[PDB]
C-alpha cells in the first residue's frame, strides 16, 4: 500500500515543482514576458512553488506514514505554512481576476495608471491576507497533526480563504463575460455569415476559458472547504471516511500543479517563450 | 550603348576569381567571438551605432528620442541626448571626437556639440535640405559632413556656414548607406537602385558604378586598404567590389540564409567581413574564401548596426532588441 | 561664472552659511567642491556634493560641524558651517567638477569669499622659484602614495594661483592640459613623483602651483610652489 | 555618367586578388579579433 | 569602480539611467497612431480638428487620453525602407475623399490602402478608415454616376448606395479579417465627431487587445 501511494506523492510534488519552477524561469529568462500581468502570474506561480517545496513534503510523509513523527513545533509550523501559501495562492488568483477585470473595463486606466506598482500592492494585499489568516491558531489556540475545529476559527478562516474570494472571482469573472459579450456581439451575405460565425467561435472561447478557470477552482477548493466548514459544526454524525478525506485534501493541493498549466502553459506568448528557450 | 562597352572591358579584365587566388592560403577556422559587454538602457529598436576613434566611447541612436554615448570599456553612459525627433535613422561620431550626429525621417540632420563649456550636450546646428528621409551620415573634419537621404541624393555640407557645399547626384533610387574612404577623399553610397556608386568628394561627381546586387543595399563598408568596399543587400547576400578593376570579386552568400542584410563592417586587417542579418544573427566571413568564420548569435529582434573599433579589439552589434552586445 | 557670499567676521563658537550663485552652466550636471585657503598658507579641500546629492564627502578636520546641500533650481550651493574655530579663517572657493571619462574636474573655480573667525601626503620641492620671461621651468612634485591606479589613469593635478587671482587648472591627471591653458605647460611624471615644465615662461605665468592628487576622497594638496 | 566610367583604366582581378591578400596577410598579427589575443592585454576580459 | 572618479562617472550613469527609464514610462503612456492618405484625402482638414519638412508629429488629448499621430505622407521617398519605423502603432488612421472622380484617383487610394493594410508589419494594427468630403461626393453623384469609378456598380446613383458600395470595397481589402478590424466612418462637419470616432476606435482596439490577452477574443 505504502507503496504505490509514496510513488504518486511524489510524482505530484515533483510535477508541481517542476512547473513551478519552469514558470519562474521563464519569466526571467525571457525580456518579452516581464510585464504586470506576468509580474502577478509570475507570484502565483512563486507562491505555488513555495507550496510544492515546503507543506507538500511534509503532508506526504504524513499521509505515507499515517502518523505525525515530527513534534508539535514543527506540526504547529506546518499548520502555519499550509494555511498561509494555500490562502495566498487562492488570493493570488483573486488578485489576477482584479487585473484581468480593470484592464478589459477601464482602458484609461490601463494606459495611464497601470504600472508594476499596481502588481507590487496586489501580491503584498494577498501575502497580507494569508498572514492574518495564518497568525491566530499559533497564538490564540502529539500523534496526529489537525488545525483548530473551533467554530469562530473555522468560519474565519474558511470564510477569508474561499468563500469571499470565490465570490469576488465569480462577480469579476461575471462582469468580464458580460464585457466581452458585448464587445463581440458590437452579396455581401456571405461577409455577414462570416462575421456571424467568427463571432460565434470568439464566444465559445470565451466561455471555454472562464469555464476552465472557474471550473479548476471551483474543483479543487470547494470539496475541501465544503468539508472545513461543515464538519466541526456536525463531527458527532459527519463521520466521513479517512480515504475521501485525503482525496479531498490532495484534490486542494492539487491546486498548486494546475495553476500554472492554466495561467502560463496555456498562455500562448509562455509558450512561445518556452519553445524558444529549448 | 556604352553598357555594353563597360561589360566587354570588365570581362575583358576578368581573369581568374578571388576565390582560386585564395585557395592557397590557409582557412581562418572557428571564430568563436564572446558577448563580453551588454549595453542595455535603450527601450526601443536601436537602428545605428558608431564608433570612438579612441576605440573606447561609442554612440547608439534608437527610436526612443534618445541616443547614448557609452564607455564601452565599463558599461557606462557619458551622455544622453534627447531628440527633436524620435525618428533618428542614423548616427555619426566625429573623428576628434568632439561632434556628434544623426538624422533621420526628418529631412535635417542635426550636429550636437559634446565639448560645451555649459558641460550639456547642445545643438550645433540643423542642416536642412534634404528632401527625404536621411539614411547615413559621416563625418570628414569637425567642419565637414557627408550625408545621404531617400531623396535619392548625397550632399556634403558646411557646418559652420550650414549650407551644402556639394551635391551628389545620381542614384535612381533612395540612398541606404555610405562609408568614407580612410583618407576621407573618396566615399561610396548604396541605393535602392541596386547600385553602388564611388563619389569624388574634391571634385562632387561619380568616378564609378557598380552592380550585381538584385534588391537594394542596405550596408556598405570600405575594405581597411581603401581599395575595395563591401555591400550587404535584401537579396541576402554580401559582395565584395574592387575600385582599381571596377568588377566584383566574391560574394558572400549561403543556402540557408534568407533574409537581407542590414550591416557590414571588416575587421583591421580585413581578413575577417561581418554582417548583421534579419536572422538575428551576424555571421563572420572570411572575407578572402566566402567561408563562414563564425556567427554571433546573441540578439532577439534583428541586428541593424554594427562596427568594428578602430583598434580592432571588439565589434559591438546593435539591433532591434534594443540591447548592443560588444564581442571579442 | 561662480559668484560666493557669506564670509565676513565671525566670533569664535559661532555659525554662516555660505553660498555660491552659479550661472552659465548646467549646474544640476556638476558635482561641486568647497576648497580653502588659509590668508598666507596653501588650498585645503573642504567637502564634495555630487550631481543629485547622491554623494557627501567632507575633510577630516570639518565633518560634522560643517554641511554641504544644493539647490538646483536655483543653482546655489550652500555650506553651513558651525562651532567655528579659529583655524577655520581662510578664503573659501567653490570649484566646478564633472565626472565622466574624458572629463575635466576643478576646471572652473569660484572668486571666493574671506572668512575671519576673530592621507595622501603630497610634497612639493621648493618654495620660491626665481625667473625671468623667456626661461624654461620646472615645478616638482611628489607623493607618498602612488597615484597610478589599476585603470592607468595617473589622478595628479596642477592649478595656478596668479597673485590676487583664484586658482585656475592647469593639468588634470597628470599629462592632459585643460582648455584654454597656453600649450607653454606641460605635465609629466610617474607613479609617485611628478614635474610641470613650462617652456618660454612669460610674465603672465607669475603664481604659485599647487599639486592635488584625486585618487582618494581626501583630496589632498601641495604646499604650493612660487614663481617670481 | 557612361562617358567617363568606360574610360578608366582598370587592372587585372588577380592583381586585385594578390593585393587584398597581400594586405590580409601583412596585417594578420595586428588583428586581435583574427588572433586569440590573451586575456592580460584584452581591455574587454 | 575603485578610484574617486570612477565611482562618480558610475553615480552619472545611474542618474542617466534613471532619467531614461522615466522618460520611458512617459512616452508609453501616448496613444500612438499612424496617419495615412493621398493629399486631396482631406487629411489637412482632420489634422485641424484634432488639433482644434518630412514628417509631421501631431499631439491631442481626448478624455483623458493623449494621442501622437504622425503625419508620414509628407515624404515621398520609398515606403517600404521606413514603414517598419511604425511597428506597434496603436491604430492607423486612413483618409479616403469619397469625390475622387477626377484623375481614378479612387483606384490609387485603394491600392494604398490594400498595401498598408496586408502589410507584415501591421497584421494586427486595425485601420479606422475616414471617407471625407461627403458633401462634394453628393454634388458629384448627382452631376456624374459613380459608373465612371465602379462601371459594375450596378445601385442607384444616390447617397447610400453609393457611400456603402465604396465602403463595402474599402472593407473587402483587408485578407487577415480574423486578426485586426477596420472602422469605417463618413467624416462630418462638426469636429467633435471624428475625435470621438477616434476614441471609441482606439478604446476598442485596447479592450479587444486584453481581452486577446485574458484569452476571451
Ligand atoms: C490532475 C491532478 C493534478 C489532480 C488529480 C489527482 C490527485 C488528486 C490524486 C493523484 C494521486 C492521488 C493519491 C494517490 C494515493 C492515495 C492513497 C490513498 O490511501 C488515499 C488517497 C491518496 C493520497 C490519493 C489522493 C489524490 C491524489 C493525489
Ligand atoms: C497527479 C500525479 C500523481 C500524476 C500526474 C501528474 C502530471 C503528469 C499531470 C498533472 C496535471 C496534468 C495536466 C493537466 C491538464 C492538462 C490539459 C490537457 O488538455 C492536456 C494534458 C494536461 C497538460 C495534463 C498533463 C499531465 C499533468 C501535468
Ligand atoms: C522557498 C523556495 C521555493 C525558494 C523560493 C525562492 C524564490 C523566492 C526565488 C527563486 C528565483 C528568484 C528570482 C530570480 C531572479 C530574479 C530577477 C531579479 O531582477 C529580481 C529578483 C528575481 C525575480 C528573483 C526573486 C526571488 C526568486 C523568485
Ligand atoms: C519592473 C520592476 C519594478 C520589477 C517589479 C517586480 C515586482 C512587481 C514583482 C515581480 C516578482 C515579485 C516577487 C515574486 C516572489 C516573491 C516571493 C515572496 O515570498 C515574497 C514576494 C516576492 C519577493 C514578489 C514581490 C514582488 C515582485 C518582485
Ligand atoms: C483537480 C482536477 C481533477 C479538476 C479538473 C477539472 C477541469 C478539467 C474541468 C472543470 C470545468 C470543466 C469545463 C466546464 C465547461 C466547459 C465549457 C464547454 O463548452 C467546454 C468544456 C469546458 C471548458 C469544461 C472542460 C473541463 C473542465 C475545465
Ligand atoms: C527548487 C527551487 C527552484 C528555483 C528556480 C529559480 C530559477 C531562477 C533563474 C534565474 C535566471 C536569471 C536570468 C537573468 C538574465 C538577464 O540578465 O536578464
Ligand atoms: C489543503 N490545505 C489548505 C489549508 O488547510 C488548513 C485550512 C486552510 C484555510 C485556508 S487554506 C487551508
Amino acid at each position: 500500500y505504502q507503496v504505490i501511494t509514496s510513488l504518486l506523492l511524489g510524482t505530484l510534488i515533483f510535477c508541481a515543482v517542476l512547473g513551478n519552477a519552469c514558470v519562474v524561469a521563464a519569466i526571467a529568462l525571457e525580456r518579452s514576458l516581464q510585464n504586470v500581468a506576468n509580474y502577478l502570474i509570475g507570484s502565483l506561480a512563486v507562491t505555488d512553488l513555495m507550496v510544492s517545496v515546503l507543506v507538500l513534503p511534509m503532508a506526504a510523509l504524513y499521509q505515507v506514514l499515517n502518523k505525525w513523527t515530527l513534534g508539535q513545533v514543527t506540526c504547529d509550523l506546518f499548520i502555519a505554512l499550509d494555511v498561509l501559501c494555500c490562502t495566498s495562492s487562492i488570493w493570488h488568483l483573486c488578485a489576477i481576476a482584479l487585473d484581468r477585470y480593470w484592464a478589459i473595463t477601464d482602458p484609461i486606466d490601463y494606459v495611464n495608471k497601470r504600472t508594476p506598482r499596481r502588481a507590487a500592492a496586489l501580491i503584498s494585499l494577498t501575502w497580507l491576507i494569508g498572514f492574518l489568516i495564518s497568525i491566530p491558531p499559533m497564538l490564540g489556540w502529539p500523534d496526529a497533526c489537525t488545525i483548530s475545529k473551533d467554530h469562530g476559527y473555522t468560519i474565519y478562516s474558511t470564510f477569508g480563504a474561499f468563500y469571499i474570494p470565490l465570490l469576488l472571482m465569480l462577480v469579476l469573472y461575471g462582469r468580464i463575460f458580460r464585457a466581452a459579450r458585448f464587445r463581440i456581439r458590437k452579396k455581401n451575405e456571405r461577409n455577414a455569415e462570416a462575421k456571424r460565425k467568427m463571432a460565434l467561435a470568439r464566444e465559445r472561447k470565451t466561455v471555454k476559458t472562464l469555464g476552465i478557470i472557474m471550473g479548476t477552482f471551483i474543483l479543487c477548493w470547494l470539496p475541501f472547504f465544503i468539508v472545513a466548514l461543515v464538519l466541526p459544526f456536525c463531527e458527532s454524525s459527519c463521520h466521513m471516511p479517512t480515504l475521501l478525506g485525503a482525496i479531498i485534501n490532495w484534490l486542494g493541493y492539487s491546486n498548486s500543479l494546475l495553476n500554472p498549466v492554466i495561467y502560463a502553459y496555456f498562455n500562448k506568448d509562455f509558450q512561445n517563450a518556452f519553445k524558444k528557450i529549448i | 550603348q556604352l553598357k555594353n562597352q563597360i561589360r566587354d572591358a570588365r570581362k575583358a579584365c576578368a581573369d581568374a576569381t578571388l576565390s582560386q587566388i585564395t585557395n592557397n592560403i590557409d582557412p581562418v577556422g572557428r571564430i568563436q567571438m564572446r558577448t563580453r559587454r551588454t549595453l542595455r538602457g535603450h527601450l526601443a529598436k536601436i537602428y545605428a551605432m558608431h564608433w570612438g576613434t579612441d576605440s573606447r566611447l561609442l554612440v547608439s541612436a534608437s527610436q526612443d528620442g534618445k541616443l547614448i554615448i557609452w564607455d564601452s570599456y565599463t558599461t557606462n553612459k557619458v551622455h544622453a541626448i534627447p531628440l527633436r525627433s524620435s525618428w533618428v535613422m542614423t548616427c555619426a561620431y566625429a573623428p576628434s571626437g568632439n561632434y556628434v550626429a544623426c538624422g533621420g525621417l526628418d529631412n535635417i540632420c542635426s550636429i550636437y556639440n559634446l565639448k560645451t563649456r555649459e558641460g550639456n550636450v547642445r545643438v550645433s546646428r540643423e542642416l536642412a535640405g534634404h528632401t527625404g528621409y536621411l539614411s547615413c551620415c559621416r563625418f570628414l573634419d569637425d567642419n565637414q559632413i557627408v550625408t545621404s537621404s531617400g531623396d535619392t541624393t548625397c550632399a556634403l555640407w558646411d557646418i559652420e556656414t550650414g549650407q551644402q557645399t556639394t551635391t551628389f547626384t545620381g542614384h535612381t533610387g533612395d540612398v541606404m548607406s555610405l562609408s568614407l574612404a580612410p583618407d576621407t577623399r573618396l566615399f561610396v553610397s548604396g541605393a535602392c537602385d541596386a547600385s553602388a556608386k564611388l563619389w569624388d568628394v574634391r571634385e562632387g561627381m561619380c568616378r564609378q558604378t557598380f552592380t550585381g546586387h538584385e534588391s537594394d543595399i542596405n550596408a556598405i563598408c570600405f575594405f581597411p586598404n581603401g581599395n575595395a568596399f563591401a555591400t550587404g543587400s535584401d537579396d541576402a547576400t554580401c559582395r565584395l567590389f574592387d575600385l582599381r578593376a571596377d568588377q566584383e570579386l566574391m560574394t558572400y552568400s549561403h543556402d540557408n540564409i534568407i533574409c537581407g542584410i542590414t550591416s557590414v563592417s571588416f575587421s583591421k586587417s580585413g581578413r575577417l567581413l561581418l554582417a548583421g542579418y534579419d536572422d538575428f544573427n551576424c555571421n563572420v566571413w572570411d572575407a578572402l574564401k566566402a567561408d563562414r568564420a563564425g556567427v554571433l548569435a546573441g540578439h532577439d529582434n534583428r541586428v541593424s548596426c554594427l562596427g568594428v573599433t578602430d583598434d580592432g579589439m571588439a565589434v559591438a552589434t546593435g539591433s532591434w532588441d534594443s540591447f548592443l552586445k560588444i564581442w571579442n | 561664472q561662480l559668484v560666493e557670499s557669506g564670509g565676513g567676521l565671525v566670533q569664535p563658537g559661532g555659525s554662516r552659511k555660505l553660498s555660491c550663485s552659479a550661472s552659465g552652466f548646467a549646474f544640476s550636471s556638476f558635482g561641486m567642491h568647497w576648497v580653502r585657503q588659509a590668508p598666507e598658507k596653501g588650498l585645503e579641500w573642504v567637502a564634495y556634493i555630487s550631481s543629485g546629492s547622491g554623494t557627501i564627502y567632507y575633510a577630516d578636520t570639518v565633518k560634522g560641524r560643517f554641511t554641504i546641500s544644493r539647490d538646483d533650481p536655483k543653482n546655489t550651493l550652500f555650506l553651513q558651517m558651525t562651532s567655528l574655530r579659529s583655524e577655520d579663517t581662510a578664503m573659501y572657493y567653490c570649484v566646478r567638477s564633472i565626472y565622466y571619462y574624458g572629463s575635466s574636474p576643478f576646471d572652473f573655480w569660484g572668486q571666493g569669499t574671506t572668512l575671519t573667525v576673530s592621507d595622501i601626503v603630497m610634497t612639493q620641492a621648493t618654495s620660491s622659484v626665481p625667473v625671468t620671461p623667456g626661461e624654461s621651468v620646472s615645478i616638482s612634485c611628489r607623493s607618498s602614495k602612488s597615484l597610478l591606479h589599476s585603470n592607468g589613469n595617473t589622478y595628479l593635478y596642477w592649478f595656478l594661483q596668479r597673485p590676487g587671482q583664484s586658482p585656475q587648472l592647469l593639468i588634470y591627471r597628470m599629462s592632459n592640459l585643460a582648455s584654454g591653458v597656453p600649450d607653454r605647460f606641460s605635465g609629466s611624471g610617474s607613479g609617485t613623483a611628478f614635474t610641470l615644465t613650462i617652456s618660454r615662461l612669460e610674465a603672465e605665468d607669475v603664481g604659485v602651483y599647487y599639486c592635488m592628487q584625486h585618487l582618494e576622497y581626501p583630496l589632498t594638496f601641495g604646499a604650493g610652489t612660487k614663481l617670481e | 555618367q557612361l562617358k567617363m566610367e568606360a574610360n578608366i583604366d582598370r587592372i587585372k582581378v588577380s592583381k586585385a586578388a594578390a593585393d587584398l591578400m597581400a594586405y590580409c596577410e601583412a596585417h594578420a598579427k595586428e588583428d586581435p579579433l583574427l588572433t586569440p589575443v590573451p586575456a592580460s592585454e584584452n581591455p574587454f576580459r | 569602480t575603485l578610484s574617486a572618479e570612477d565611482k562618480a562617472a558610475v553615480e552619472r550613469s545611474k542618474m542617466i539611467d534613471r532619467n531614461l527609464r522615466e522618460d520611458g514610462e512617459k512616452a508609453a503612456r501616448e496613444v500612438k497612431l499612424l496617419l495615412l492618405g493621398a493629399g486631396e484625402s482631406g487629411k489637412n482638414t482632420i489634422v485641424k480638428q484634432m488639433k482644434i519638412t518630412g514628417i509631421v508629429e501631431t499631439h491631442f488629448t481626448f478624455k483623458d487620453l493623449h494621442f501622437k499621430m504622425f503625419d508620414v505622407g509628407a515624404q515621398r521617398s520609398e515606403r517600404k525602407k521606413w514603414i517598419h519605423c511604425f511597428e506597434g502603432v496603436t491604430a492607423i488612421i486612413f483618409c479616403v475623399a469619397l469625390s475622387d472622380y477626377d484623375l481614378n484617383r479612387m483606384h490609387a487610394s485603394m491600392k494604398l490602402f490594400d498595401s498598408i493594410c496586408n502589410n507584415k508589419w501591421f497584421t494586427d494594427t486595425s485601420i479606422i478608415l475616414f471617407l471625407n468630403k461627403k458633401d462634394l461626393f453628393e454634388e458629384k453623384i448627382k452631376k456624374s454616376p459613380l459608373t465612371i469609378c465602379y462601371p459594375e456598380y450596378a445601385g442607384s446613383n444616390t447617397y447610400e448606395e453609393a457611400a456603402a458600395y465604396i465602403q463595402c470595397q474599402f472593407e473587402d481589402l483587408n485578407k487577415r479579417k480574423d486578426t485586426k478590424e477596420i472602422y469605417t466612418h463618413f467624416t462630418c462637419s462638426t469636429d467633435t465627431k471624428n475625435v470621438q470616432f477616434v476614441f471609441d476606435a482606439v478604446t476598442d482596439v485596447i479592450i479587444k487587445n486584453n481581452l486577446k490577452d485574458c484569452g476571451l477574443f
